[PDB]
C-alpha cells in the first residue's frame, strides 16, 4: 500500500470478473442460428392430435386424481 | 413457569446486523436414473405439474418445475423426443418403481 | 459511426385476444402438454416447440404469448396457439394482436464503472448494489429499461419494435463507452 | 387516518432508537408525508407501510451522506429483505428521489467503530487489541484498492470491507 498506484497499474497492464467468465470465453455470446420459416399459415394437424389427450389417458388422469 | 426449559442466547449484537435474502429454499439436487424416470414420467403425462408432484411424494412441485424449466432453456431436443415418444400411465409399476427408487436412495446414505 | 454490435431479442411477448369464452376444464382435460389449476392461477399454459413459446389463455379469450424472439415467431405461435383452442371445440379466432413487450440482451466487452454512469446520469438511472449487482437506466427515447452489469452485458426491455431496441442501443454504446 | 400519524410515529420511534438529530427526524417525517400523497401506498399492506417507513428513514439518511446499512434497518423494522428491496424499488419507481451512492469511507469508519480491538476488555486478551487510528487508515486503504480493483462493484461491500479489516488486523501484527 506504499506505492500501491504503480503497482496497480502495471496489474492492469498485463479488469476484474467473476472466476466463471475468466474461464477462457472463447465463444462470447454465440450467434444462434435465425430460424424465421413460418410456412404457409401452419404444419399440419399431426401435431394438433399427437397433443390433444386421448381417452385412455383422459380415463386414467380421473382415476389418479378421483 | 419456565423450569430451565431453554437455554438463553447471546445473540443480536446491538451495534449492528446485515441481511440474509435467502431463506428456506435449500432444494436438493438429482441424478441421473432420476433424470431419466422424471423424462418418462414427462413423456406419460405432458407439462401439468400437479399429476407430476402428486405422483412425486418426496420432491416438490416446485423443484419439479424449476428443473422442467432448466431442461426447456438448456436440452430441448430431449423434451421433443419425450414429447414425441408416448406412454399409457402405469400406476402399480410407477409404484413399485418409486419403492426401488427409495431403496437406491437408502443405498445411497449407506454408501 | 455505428456501435458495431446487434442486440439478440430473447423473449417476444403478445397479447391476443379470441373473442369467445372458453371451458378451460375441457381445455385442460383434452390437452396433453395443458397445465392449468384454477385454484393457484385462472390461466392455461400452452407449450408448443417451433418458437418455443408459452401462451397464457384465459377464459376471456386473452392468451398472452411470451418466451418468442421475432414478432414473426410470436405471430405464428399465437395462430398455432388459436388453431389448437379451434380443434379443441371452441370458435377462436386470431384478432387484436399487438407486440406488447420485448426483451433483449447485448454485450460491449468492456467493464463499466457503475457508479461513474449513475453519477453522470442520475437522473435517468438507478444503483443499488446492495439488492441487485445491475444498475437499472430508464432510458430517455422510449420505455426501455435498461439492465447493465459491470461484466459490460446489457439486457433492454419495455420497447415494442425491434427498431426502438436497436435505437435505443446505439444511443446508450456512446455513453458507456465513454 | 390513524394509520399516517401511526405510522409516522413508527418513523419518528425509529428515528430516537437510531439516535439521529432531529433535522433527520423532520426530513423524514417530510418524505413520509409526501408518499403518503399516492394512492398506491396509501390502500397498501401494513407490511407495505412498515417498508415505507423504513426507506423513508433510508432516503433521509442517504441525503445527508450518512452510513446506514439496510439490515440494520431490517433488524429493527420487523421484515424481511426480499420484500423491503420489493417495495423500495416501487416506491423510488413511484416517486423518483435522489439516491445518494452509499460512500464506502464512512461505512467503513461506522463498521470499524463497532469492533472492539480498541479498549482491552477481559475476554479479548492485549493481543489482538490493536490501535484504532493505524488499523482504521489501513482499512481504507485496502477497501480503496479494492473499490479502484474492481472488486466491490456488483458485490456486497460489507463483506470486503470485513476482509479489509481482517487483512489490516493480521498485517499489524502477523505474527
Amino acid at each position: 500500500l506504499q506505492h500501491r498506484q504503480s503497482l496497480v497499474r502495471s496489474a492492469f497492464r498485463d479488469l476484474l470478473l467473476p472466476p466463471c467468465m475468466l474461464k477462457s470465453p472463447k465463444r462470447i455470446c454465440p450467434v444462434p442460428p435465425v430460424s424465421t420459416v413460418t410456412g404457409d399459415e401452419n404444419i399440419s394437424d399431426s401435431e394438433i392430435e399427437q397433443y390433444l389427450r386421448t381417452p385412455q389417458e383422459v380415463r386414467d388422469f380421473q382415476r389418479a386424481q378421483a | 413457569c419456565v423450569v430451565e426449559e431453554n437455554d438463553p442466547i447471546f445473540e443480536r449484537g446491538s451495534t449492528t446486523t446485515y441481511s440474509s435474502f435467502r431463506k428456506n429454499y435449500y432444494s436438493k439436487p438429482w441424478s441421473n436414473k432420476e433424470t431419466d424416470m422424471f423424462f418418462l414420467a414427462i413423456s406419460m403425462v405432458g407439462t401439468d405439474f400437479s399429476m407430476i408432484g402428486q405422483l412425486f411424494p418426496h420432491r416438490a412441485r416446485i423443484e419439479i418445475k424449476n428443473k422442467f424449466k432448466r431442461e426447456e432453456k438448456t436440452n430441448g431436443w430431449r423434451i421433443d423426443k419425450a414429447f414425441q415418444e408416448k406412454r399409457p400411465f402405469d400406476f402399480d409399476f410407477f409404484a413399485h418403481l418409486l419403492q426401488k427408487v427409495l431403496a437406491e436412495e437408502e443405498k445411497r446414505k449407506q454408501k | 459511426e455505428s456501435s458495431g454490435i446487434v442486440p439478440q431479442l430473447q423473449n417476444i411477448v403478445s397479447t391476443v385476444n379470441l373473442g369467445c369464452k372458453l371451458d378451460l376444464k375441457t381445455i385442460a382435460l383434452r390437452a396433453r402438454n395443458a397445465e392449468y389449476n384454477p385454484k393457484r392461477f385462472a390461466a392455461v399454459i400452452m407449450r408448443i416447440r417451433e418458437p418455443r413459446t408459452t401462451a397464457l389463455i384465459f377464459s376471456s379469450g386473452k392468451m398472452v404469448c411470451t418466451g418468442a424472439k421475432s414478432e414473426e415467431q410470436s405471430r405464428l405461435a399465437a395462430r398455432k396457439y388459436a388453431r389448437v383452442v379451434q380443434k379443441l371445440g371452441f370458435p377462436a379466432k386470431f384478432l387484436d394482436f399487438k407486440i406488447q413487450n420485448m426483451v433483449g440482451s447485448c454485450d460491449v466487452k468492456f467493464p463499466i464503472r457503475l457508479e461513474g454512469l449513475v453519477l453522470t446520469h442520475q437522473q435517468f438511472s438507478s444503483y443499488e448494489p446492495e439488492l441487485f449487482p445491475g444498475l437499472i437506466y430508464r432510458m430517455i427515447k422510449p420505455r426501455i429499461v435498461l439492465l447493465i452489469f459491470v461484466s459490460g452485458k446489457v439486457v433492454l426491455t419495455g420497447a415494442k419494435v425491434r427498431a426502438e431496441i436497436y435505437e435505443a442501443f446505439e444511443n446508450i454504446y456512446p455513453i458507456l463507452k465513454g | 387516518s390513524r394509520s399516517q400519524q401511526r405510522g409516522l410515529r413508527r418513523v419518528r420511534d425509529l428515528c430516537r432508537v437510531l439516535q439521529l438529530p432531529p433535522t433527520f427526524e423532520d426530513t423524514a417525517v417530510a418524505y413520509y408525508q409526501q408518499a403518503y400523497r399516492h394512492s398506491g401506498i396509501r390502500a397498501a399492506r401494513l407490511q407495505k407501510k412498515e417498508v415505507l417507513v423504513g426507506c423513508c428513514v433510508l432516503i433521509t439518511c442517504r441525503q445527508h451522506n450518512w452510513p446506514l446499512t439496510m439490515g440494520a434497518i431490517c433488524t429493527l423494522l420487523y421484515a424481511d429483505l426480499d420484500v423491503f428491496s420489493s417495495t423500495y424499488m416501487q416506491i423510488v419507481k413511484l416517486l423518483g428521489l435522489d439516491v445518494p451512492s452509499l460512500c464506502l469511507a464512512e461505512l467503513v469508519k461506522t463498521y470499524c467503530s463497532s469492533f472492539k480491538l480498541f479498549q482491552a476488555s477481559p475476554s479479548v486478551p492485549a493481543k489482538y487489541v490493536e490501535d484504532k487510528e493505524k488499523m482504521l487508515s489501513r482499512t481504507m486503504q485496502l477497501v480503496e484498492l479494492a473499490n479502484e480493483t474492481w472488486l466491490v462493484t456488483g458485490r456486497h461491500p460489507l463483506p470486503v470491507i470485513t476482509a479489509a479489516t481482517f487483512l489490516a488486523w493480521q498485517s499489524l501484527q502477523p505474527a
